[PDB]
RNA sequence: AAACAAUCCAGACCGCCAGCUAAGGCCCCAAAAUCAUAGUUAAGUGGGAAACGAUGUGGGAAGGCAAGUCGGCCUGCGCGGAAGAUGUAACGGGG
RNA sequence: CAUCUCAUCCUGGGGCUGAAGCAGGUCCCAAGGGUAUGGCUGUUCGCCAUUUAAAGAGGUACGCGAGCUGGGUUUAGAACG
RNA sequence: UCUAAGCGGGAAGCCUACCUCAAGAUAAGAUUUCCCUAGGACUUUAUGUCCUCUAAAGAGCCGUUCGAGACUAGGACGUUG
């Protein structure tokens, strides 16, 4: 299903009529640029390849000046595909554009992003591990892993064990999130709760995948 | 007079293409094992790969007899603690008849180096048609 | 269902038969009579 | 065996053709198919099938016991069809042939529509009853055991769908 | 004999790109039979186990009743009985 | 801080019932997930209080002290019987 | 007679399905776009050696930095900002 690339500006409240107050993520999203379709003769499978933003002229390489080139768009300052169907694909083309009003209010959506990285991070914040007691004759370790394996059986660690780490900077999608609203003059959609990253980053936003 | 080695510059390898419609996985597997060794050649040589190219067609219409179609397990471990996965020969031969290919000849060839190279000249295919007409095979009934 | 090591008949209307592979007795007159073996 | 080395009455009027070990039994109401187990062998008189074992081994005669029985089923469906009545018991339950449905109301929050396959056709002439009837007697059996699998007759009291030619084990409940 | 002091075959003076054999083997890993003839098993039994259970299946000696049928024995090979902890894991593996 | 087994404690699917219904008893299949907080005691356990859908049984050097503790037990002091 | 032939239904379990990673998947996959088109000599006569001319697409160093970060890596920008 074809989504949408915008960028995350921030959070907000919306206040309904009847009082209730509504958590918001605005997205902004400037509309996307088609620079590609792939089909099943040429590629293996069907997509659309979209670029939003913009990109200064000197820090786009010949290689990707010629790639926007033989599309009608500028380039931006990513490049994004989506994994479309037939008749997912009828009105679309090289050169168009995928708009906000793809999405309608109170559809339900998927958002993903990049969420905020942590660094280097230990089990109690990585992994909820509890720590240990802090005064009771305890010695140096009250956040440590603790034990971390068995006696001589298996007499190693097995994979997948939960220990420190970095922690955050990755790729998170957060389903089921409703479309408070669809500014189209100001090309914004509002939508309900939190999504993943910081403010300024990039979000795709998808219609459900549950149904 | 002292007994000689096959030089690998010198090595003729030859291509060749069987047919594995209705015939025992592991009766055919041993001949293609031979074929892959050199050890049908008289210049063969236990540390010299000089062994033929086998195309392997129709790799999915191969059978098992008995009950094994069901019985035979092809076991996997991920290296996980719990990661001990298990599948059929029905499954697996709708889903990866080249797997069950190279499961079964791998077992049947020296293990090292050599081994290694000699199952990269088994090429297997779940189709009647193979890319490989370049190369011109010749049909090996077995 | 009665799943012994031993399995016969106990009524005149319980039939001995044989399943993939496993002994059975089932009867028409009574359903307690039913047995696998295993 | 018995049943086979019996030959089956072909009726003037349905056609057993018999190509390669298909074979195919053209009726009035119906055109069924069967397969013939490579170790039997088939052939006419001009009326009348004789299935017949080849190599003579046990194995042979037994699935030439099952030809024979299953291609006398075929003639005779095909030439006159089989048909099963279904007694539905309980107050509430009832039965409906709609279009090629069946809408049953057997003491559930939702009324089960059961969809008849292609072969097998049903009626109603009473609501606590069902008729189906089609040539393939196998069919019909599946369709029948299918609507009776959604309600079962209970012992206590025998409440559900049930076969006309079936007998109920009753109980009762003293304390 | 997978690996394996004490099992089986065999007692190493040194050399050889010679031959015959033992135990054990001869589809492939891995040297030699995809050898031959006649049977049995369908359980991957072979390739772990008992009392006991069973119209599994092959053979033998009888017996009763008369389109053959009944149920008693003695045996060959199988079946259930048969649940464990890192990973198939009770043919060394492929098969 | 775990990881496995299944001889299953809950949840899932069935047979029988001395199964009216509700609820049980018992056997079969099933290891995906889940599977208390306290008082007493060094306790494991156990008892009790109050919960819970349930408060499973085990293996892992009776898992885990070059990860922590050191209450018990098993150094040297001291006392009672 | 559910099984021998043939055809079904059937579970929180299995495979998919949802999320993340993933071509060092050495079998190293695919698509789009971009760059490089000079002369000689010498023989070991061949992805041969040396000399002259060439230095592309792009990458890095470096700098201003970051909602990225142990160091790294990654992201943005460097005056036409
Ligand atoms: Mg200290
Ligand atoms: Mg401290
Ligand atoms: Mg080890
Ligand atoms: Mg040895
Ligand atoms: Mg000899
Ligand atoms: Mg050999
Ligand atoms: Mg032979
Ligand atoms: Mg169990
Ligand atoms: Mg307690
Ligand atoms: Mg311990
Ligand atoms: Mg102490
Ligand atoms: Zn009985």
């Amino acid at each position: 299903a074809i989504g949408l690339v915008g960028r995350k500006c921030g959070m907000t409240r919306i206040f309904t009529d009847a009082g209730v107050s509504v958590p918001v993520t605005v997205i902004e999203v400037d509309p996307n640029r088609i620079t590609q379709i792939k089909t099943l003769e040429t590629d293996g499978y069907q997509a659309v390849q979209v670029t939003t933003g913009e990109r200064r002229e000197s820090r786009v390489t010949n290689a990707q000046k010629g790639h926007f080139a033989k599309a009608g768009v500028a380039a931006g300052r990513l490049v994004k595909e989506f994994r479309v169907t037939e008749a997912e694909l009828e009105g679309r083309e090289v050169g168009g554009t995928i708009g906000v009003d793809l999405f309608t209010v109170g559809q339900i959506v998927d958002v993903t992003g990049q969420s905020k990285g942590k660094g280097f991070q230990g089990g109690v914040k990585r992994w909820n591990f509890r720590t240990q007691d802090a005064t009771h004759g305890n010695s140096v370790s009250h956040r440590v892993l603790g034990s971390t394996g068995q006696n001589q059986t298996p007499g190693r660690v097995f994979k997948g064990k939960k220990m420190a780490g970095h922690l955050g900077d990755e790729r998170v999608t957060v389903q089921g999130l409703e479309i408070v609203s669809v500014d189209t003059e100001r090309s914004v959609l509002v939508v309900k709760g939190a999504i993943p990253g910081a403010t300024g980053g990039d979000v795709i936003v998808r219609p459900t995948i549950k149904a | 007079m002292k007994t000689l080695s096959a030089k690998p510059a010198e090595v003729q390898h030859d291509w060749f293409v069987v047919d594995a419609t209705g015939k025992t996985l592991g009766r055919l597997a041993t001949e293609i094992a031979r074929r892959l060794r050199g050890k049908h050649k008289t210049s063969y040589t236990p540390h010299v790969d000089a062994g033929d190219y086998i195309i392997v067609i129709n790799a999915e219409q191969v059978q098992v007899t008995g009950n094994k179609a069901l019985d035979k397990k092809y076991y996997r471990h991920t290296e996980f603690p719990g990661g001990l996965k298990e599948t059929n020969f029905e499954k697996l031969v709708a889903h990866k008849p080249e797997e069950i290919f190279e499961r079964a000849v791998k077992g049947m060839l020296p293990k090292g180096p050599l081994g290694y190279a000699m199952i990269k000249k088994m090429k297997v295919y779940a189709g009647s048609e193979h890319p490989h007409a370049a190369q011109q095979p010749q049909v090996l009934d077995i | 269902m009665k799943v012994q090591a031993s399995v016969k008949k106990i009524c005149g209307s319980c039939k001995v038969i044989r399943r993939n592979g496993v002994i059975r007795v089932i009867c028409s007159a009574e359903p307690r009579h039913k047995q696998r073996q295993g | 065996s018995r049943v086979a080395k019996a030959p089956v009455t072909v009726p003037n009027g349905v056609t057993v053709t018999q190509n390669g070990r298909q074979v195919e039994v053209k009726g009035s109401k119906g055109t069924l198919s069967f397969n013939l187990h490579a170790l039997v062998e088939l052939k006419q008189e001009e009326g009348k099938l004789q299935l017949a074992p080849a190599k003579e081994s046990k194995d042979a005669w037994m699935q030439a016991g099952t030809a024979r029985a299953v291609l006398n089923n075929l003639v005779k469906g095909v030439s006159e069809g089989f048909e099963r009545k279904l007694q539905l018991v309980g107050v509430g339950y009832k039965a409906a042939v709609k279009g090629t449905v069946v809408n049953l109301n057997l003491g559930y929050s939702h009324p089960i529509d059961y969809a008849l396959p292609e072969g097998v056709t049903a009626e109603t002439p009473t609501a606590t009853e069902i008729i189906l009837k089609s040539a393939n007697k196998q069919l019909l059996g599946q369709v029948a055991a299918e609507i009776r699998a959604y309600r079962s007759p209970e012992p206590y009291k025998g409440k559900g769908v049930r076969y006309s030619d079936e007998v109920i084990l009753r109980k009762e409940a003293k304390k």
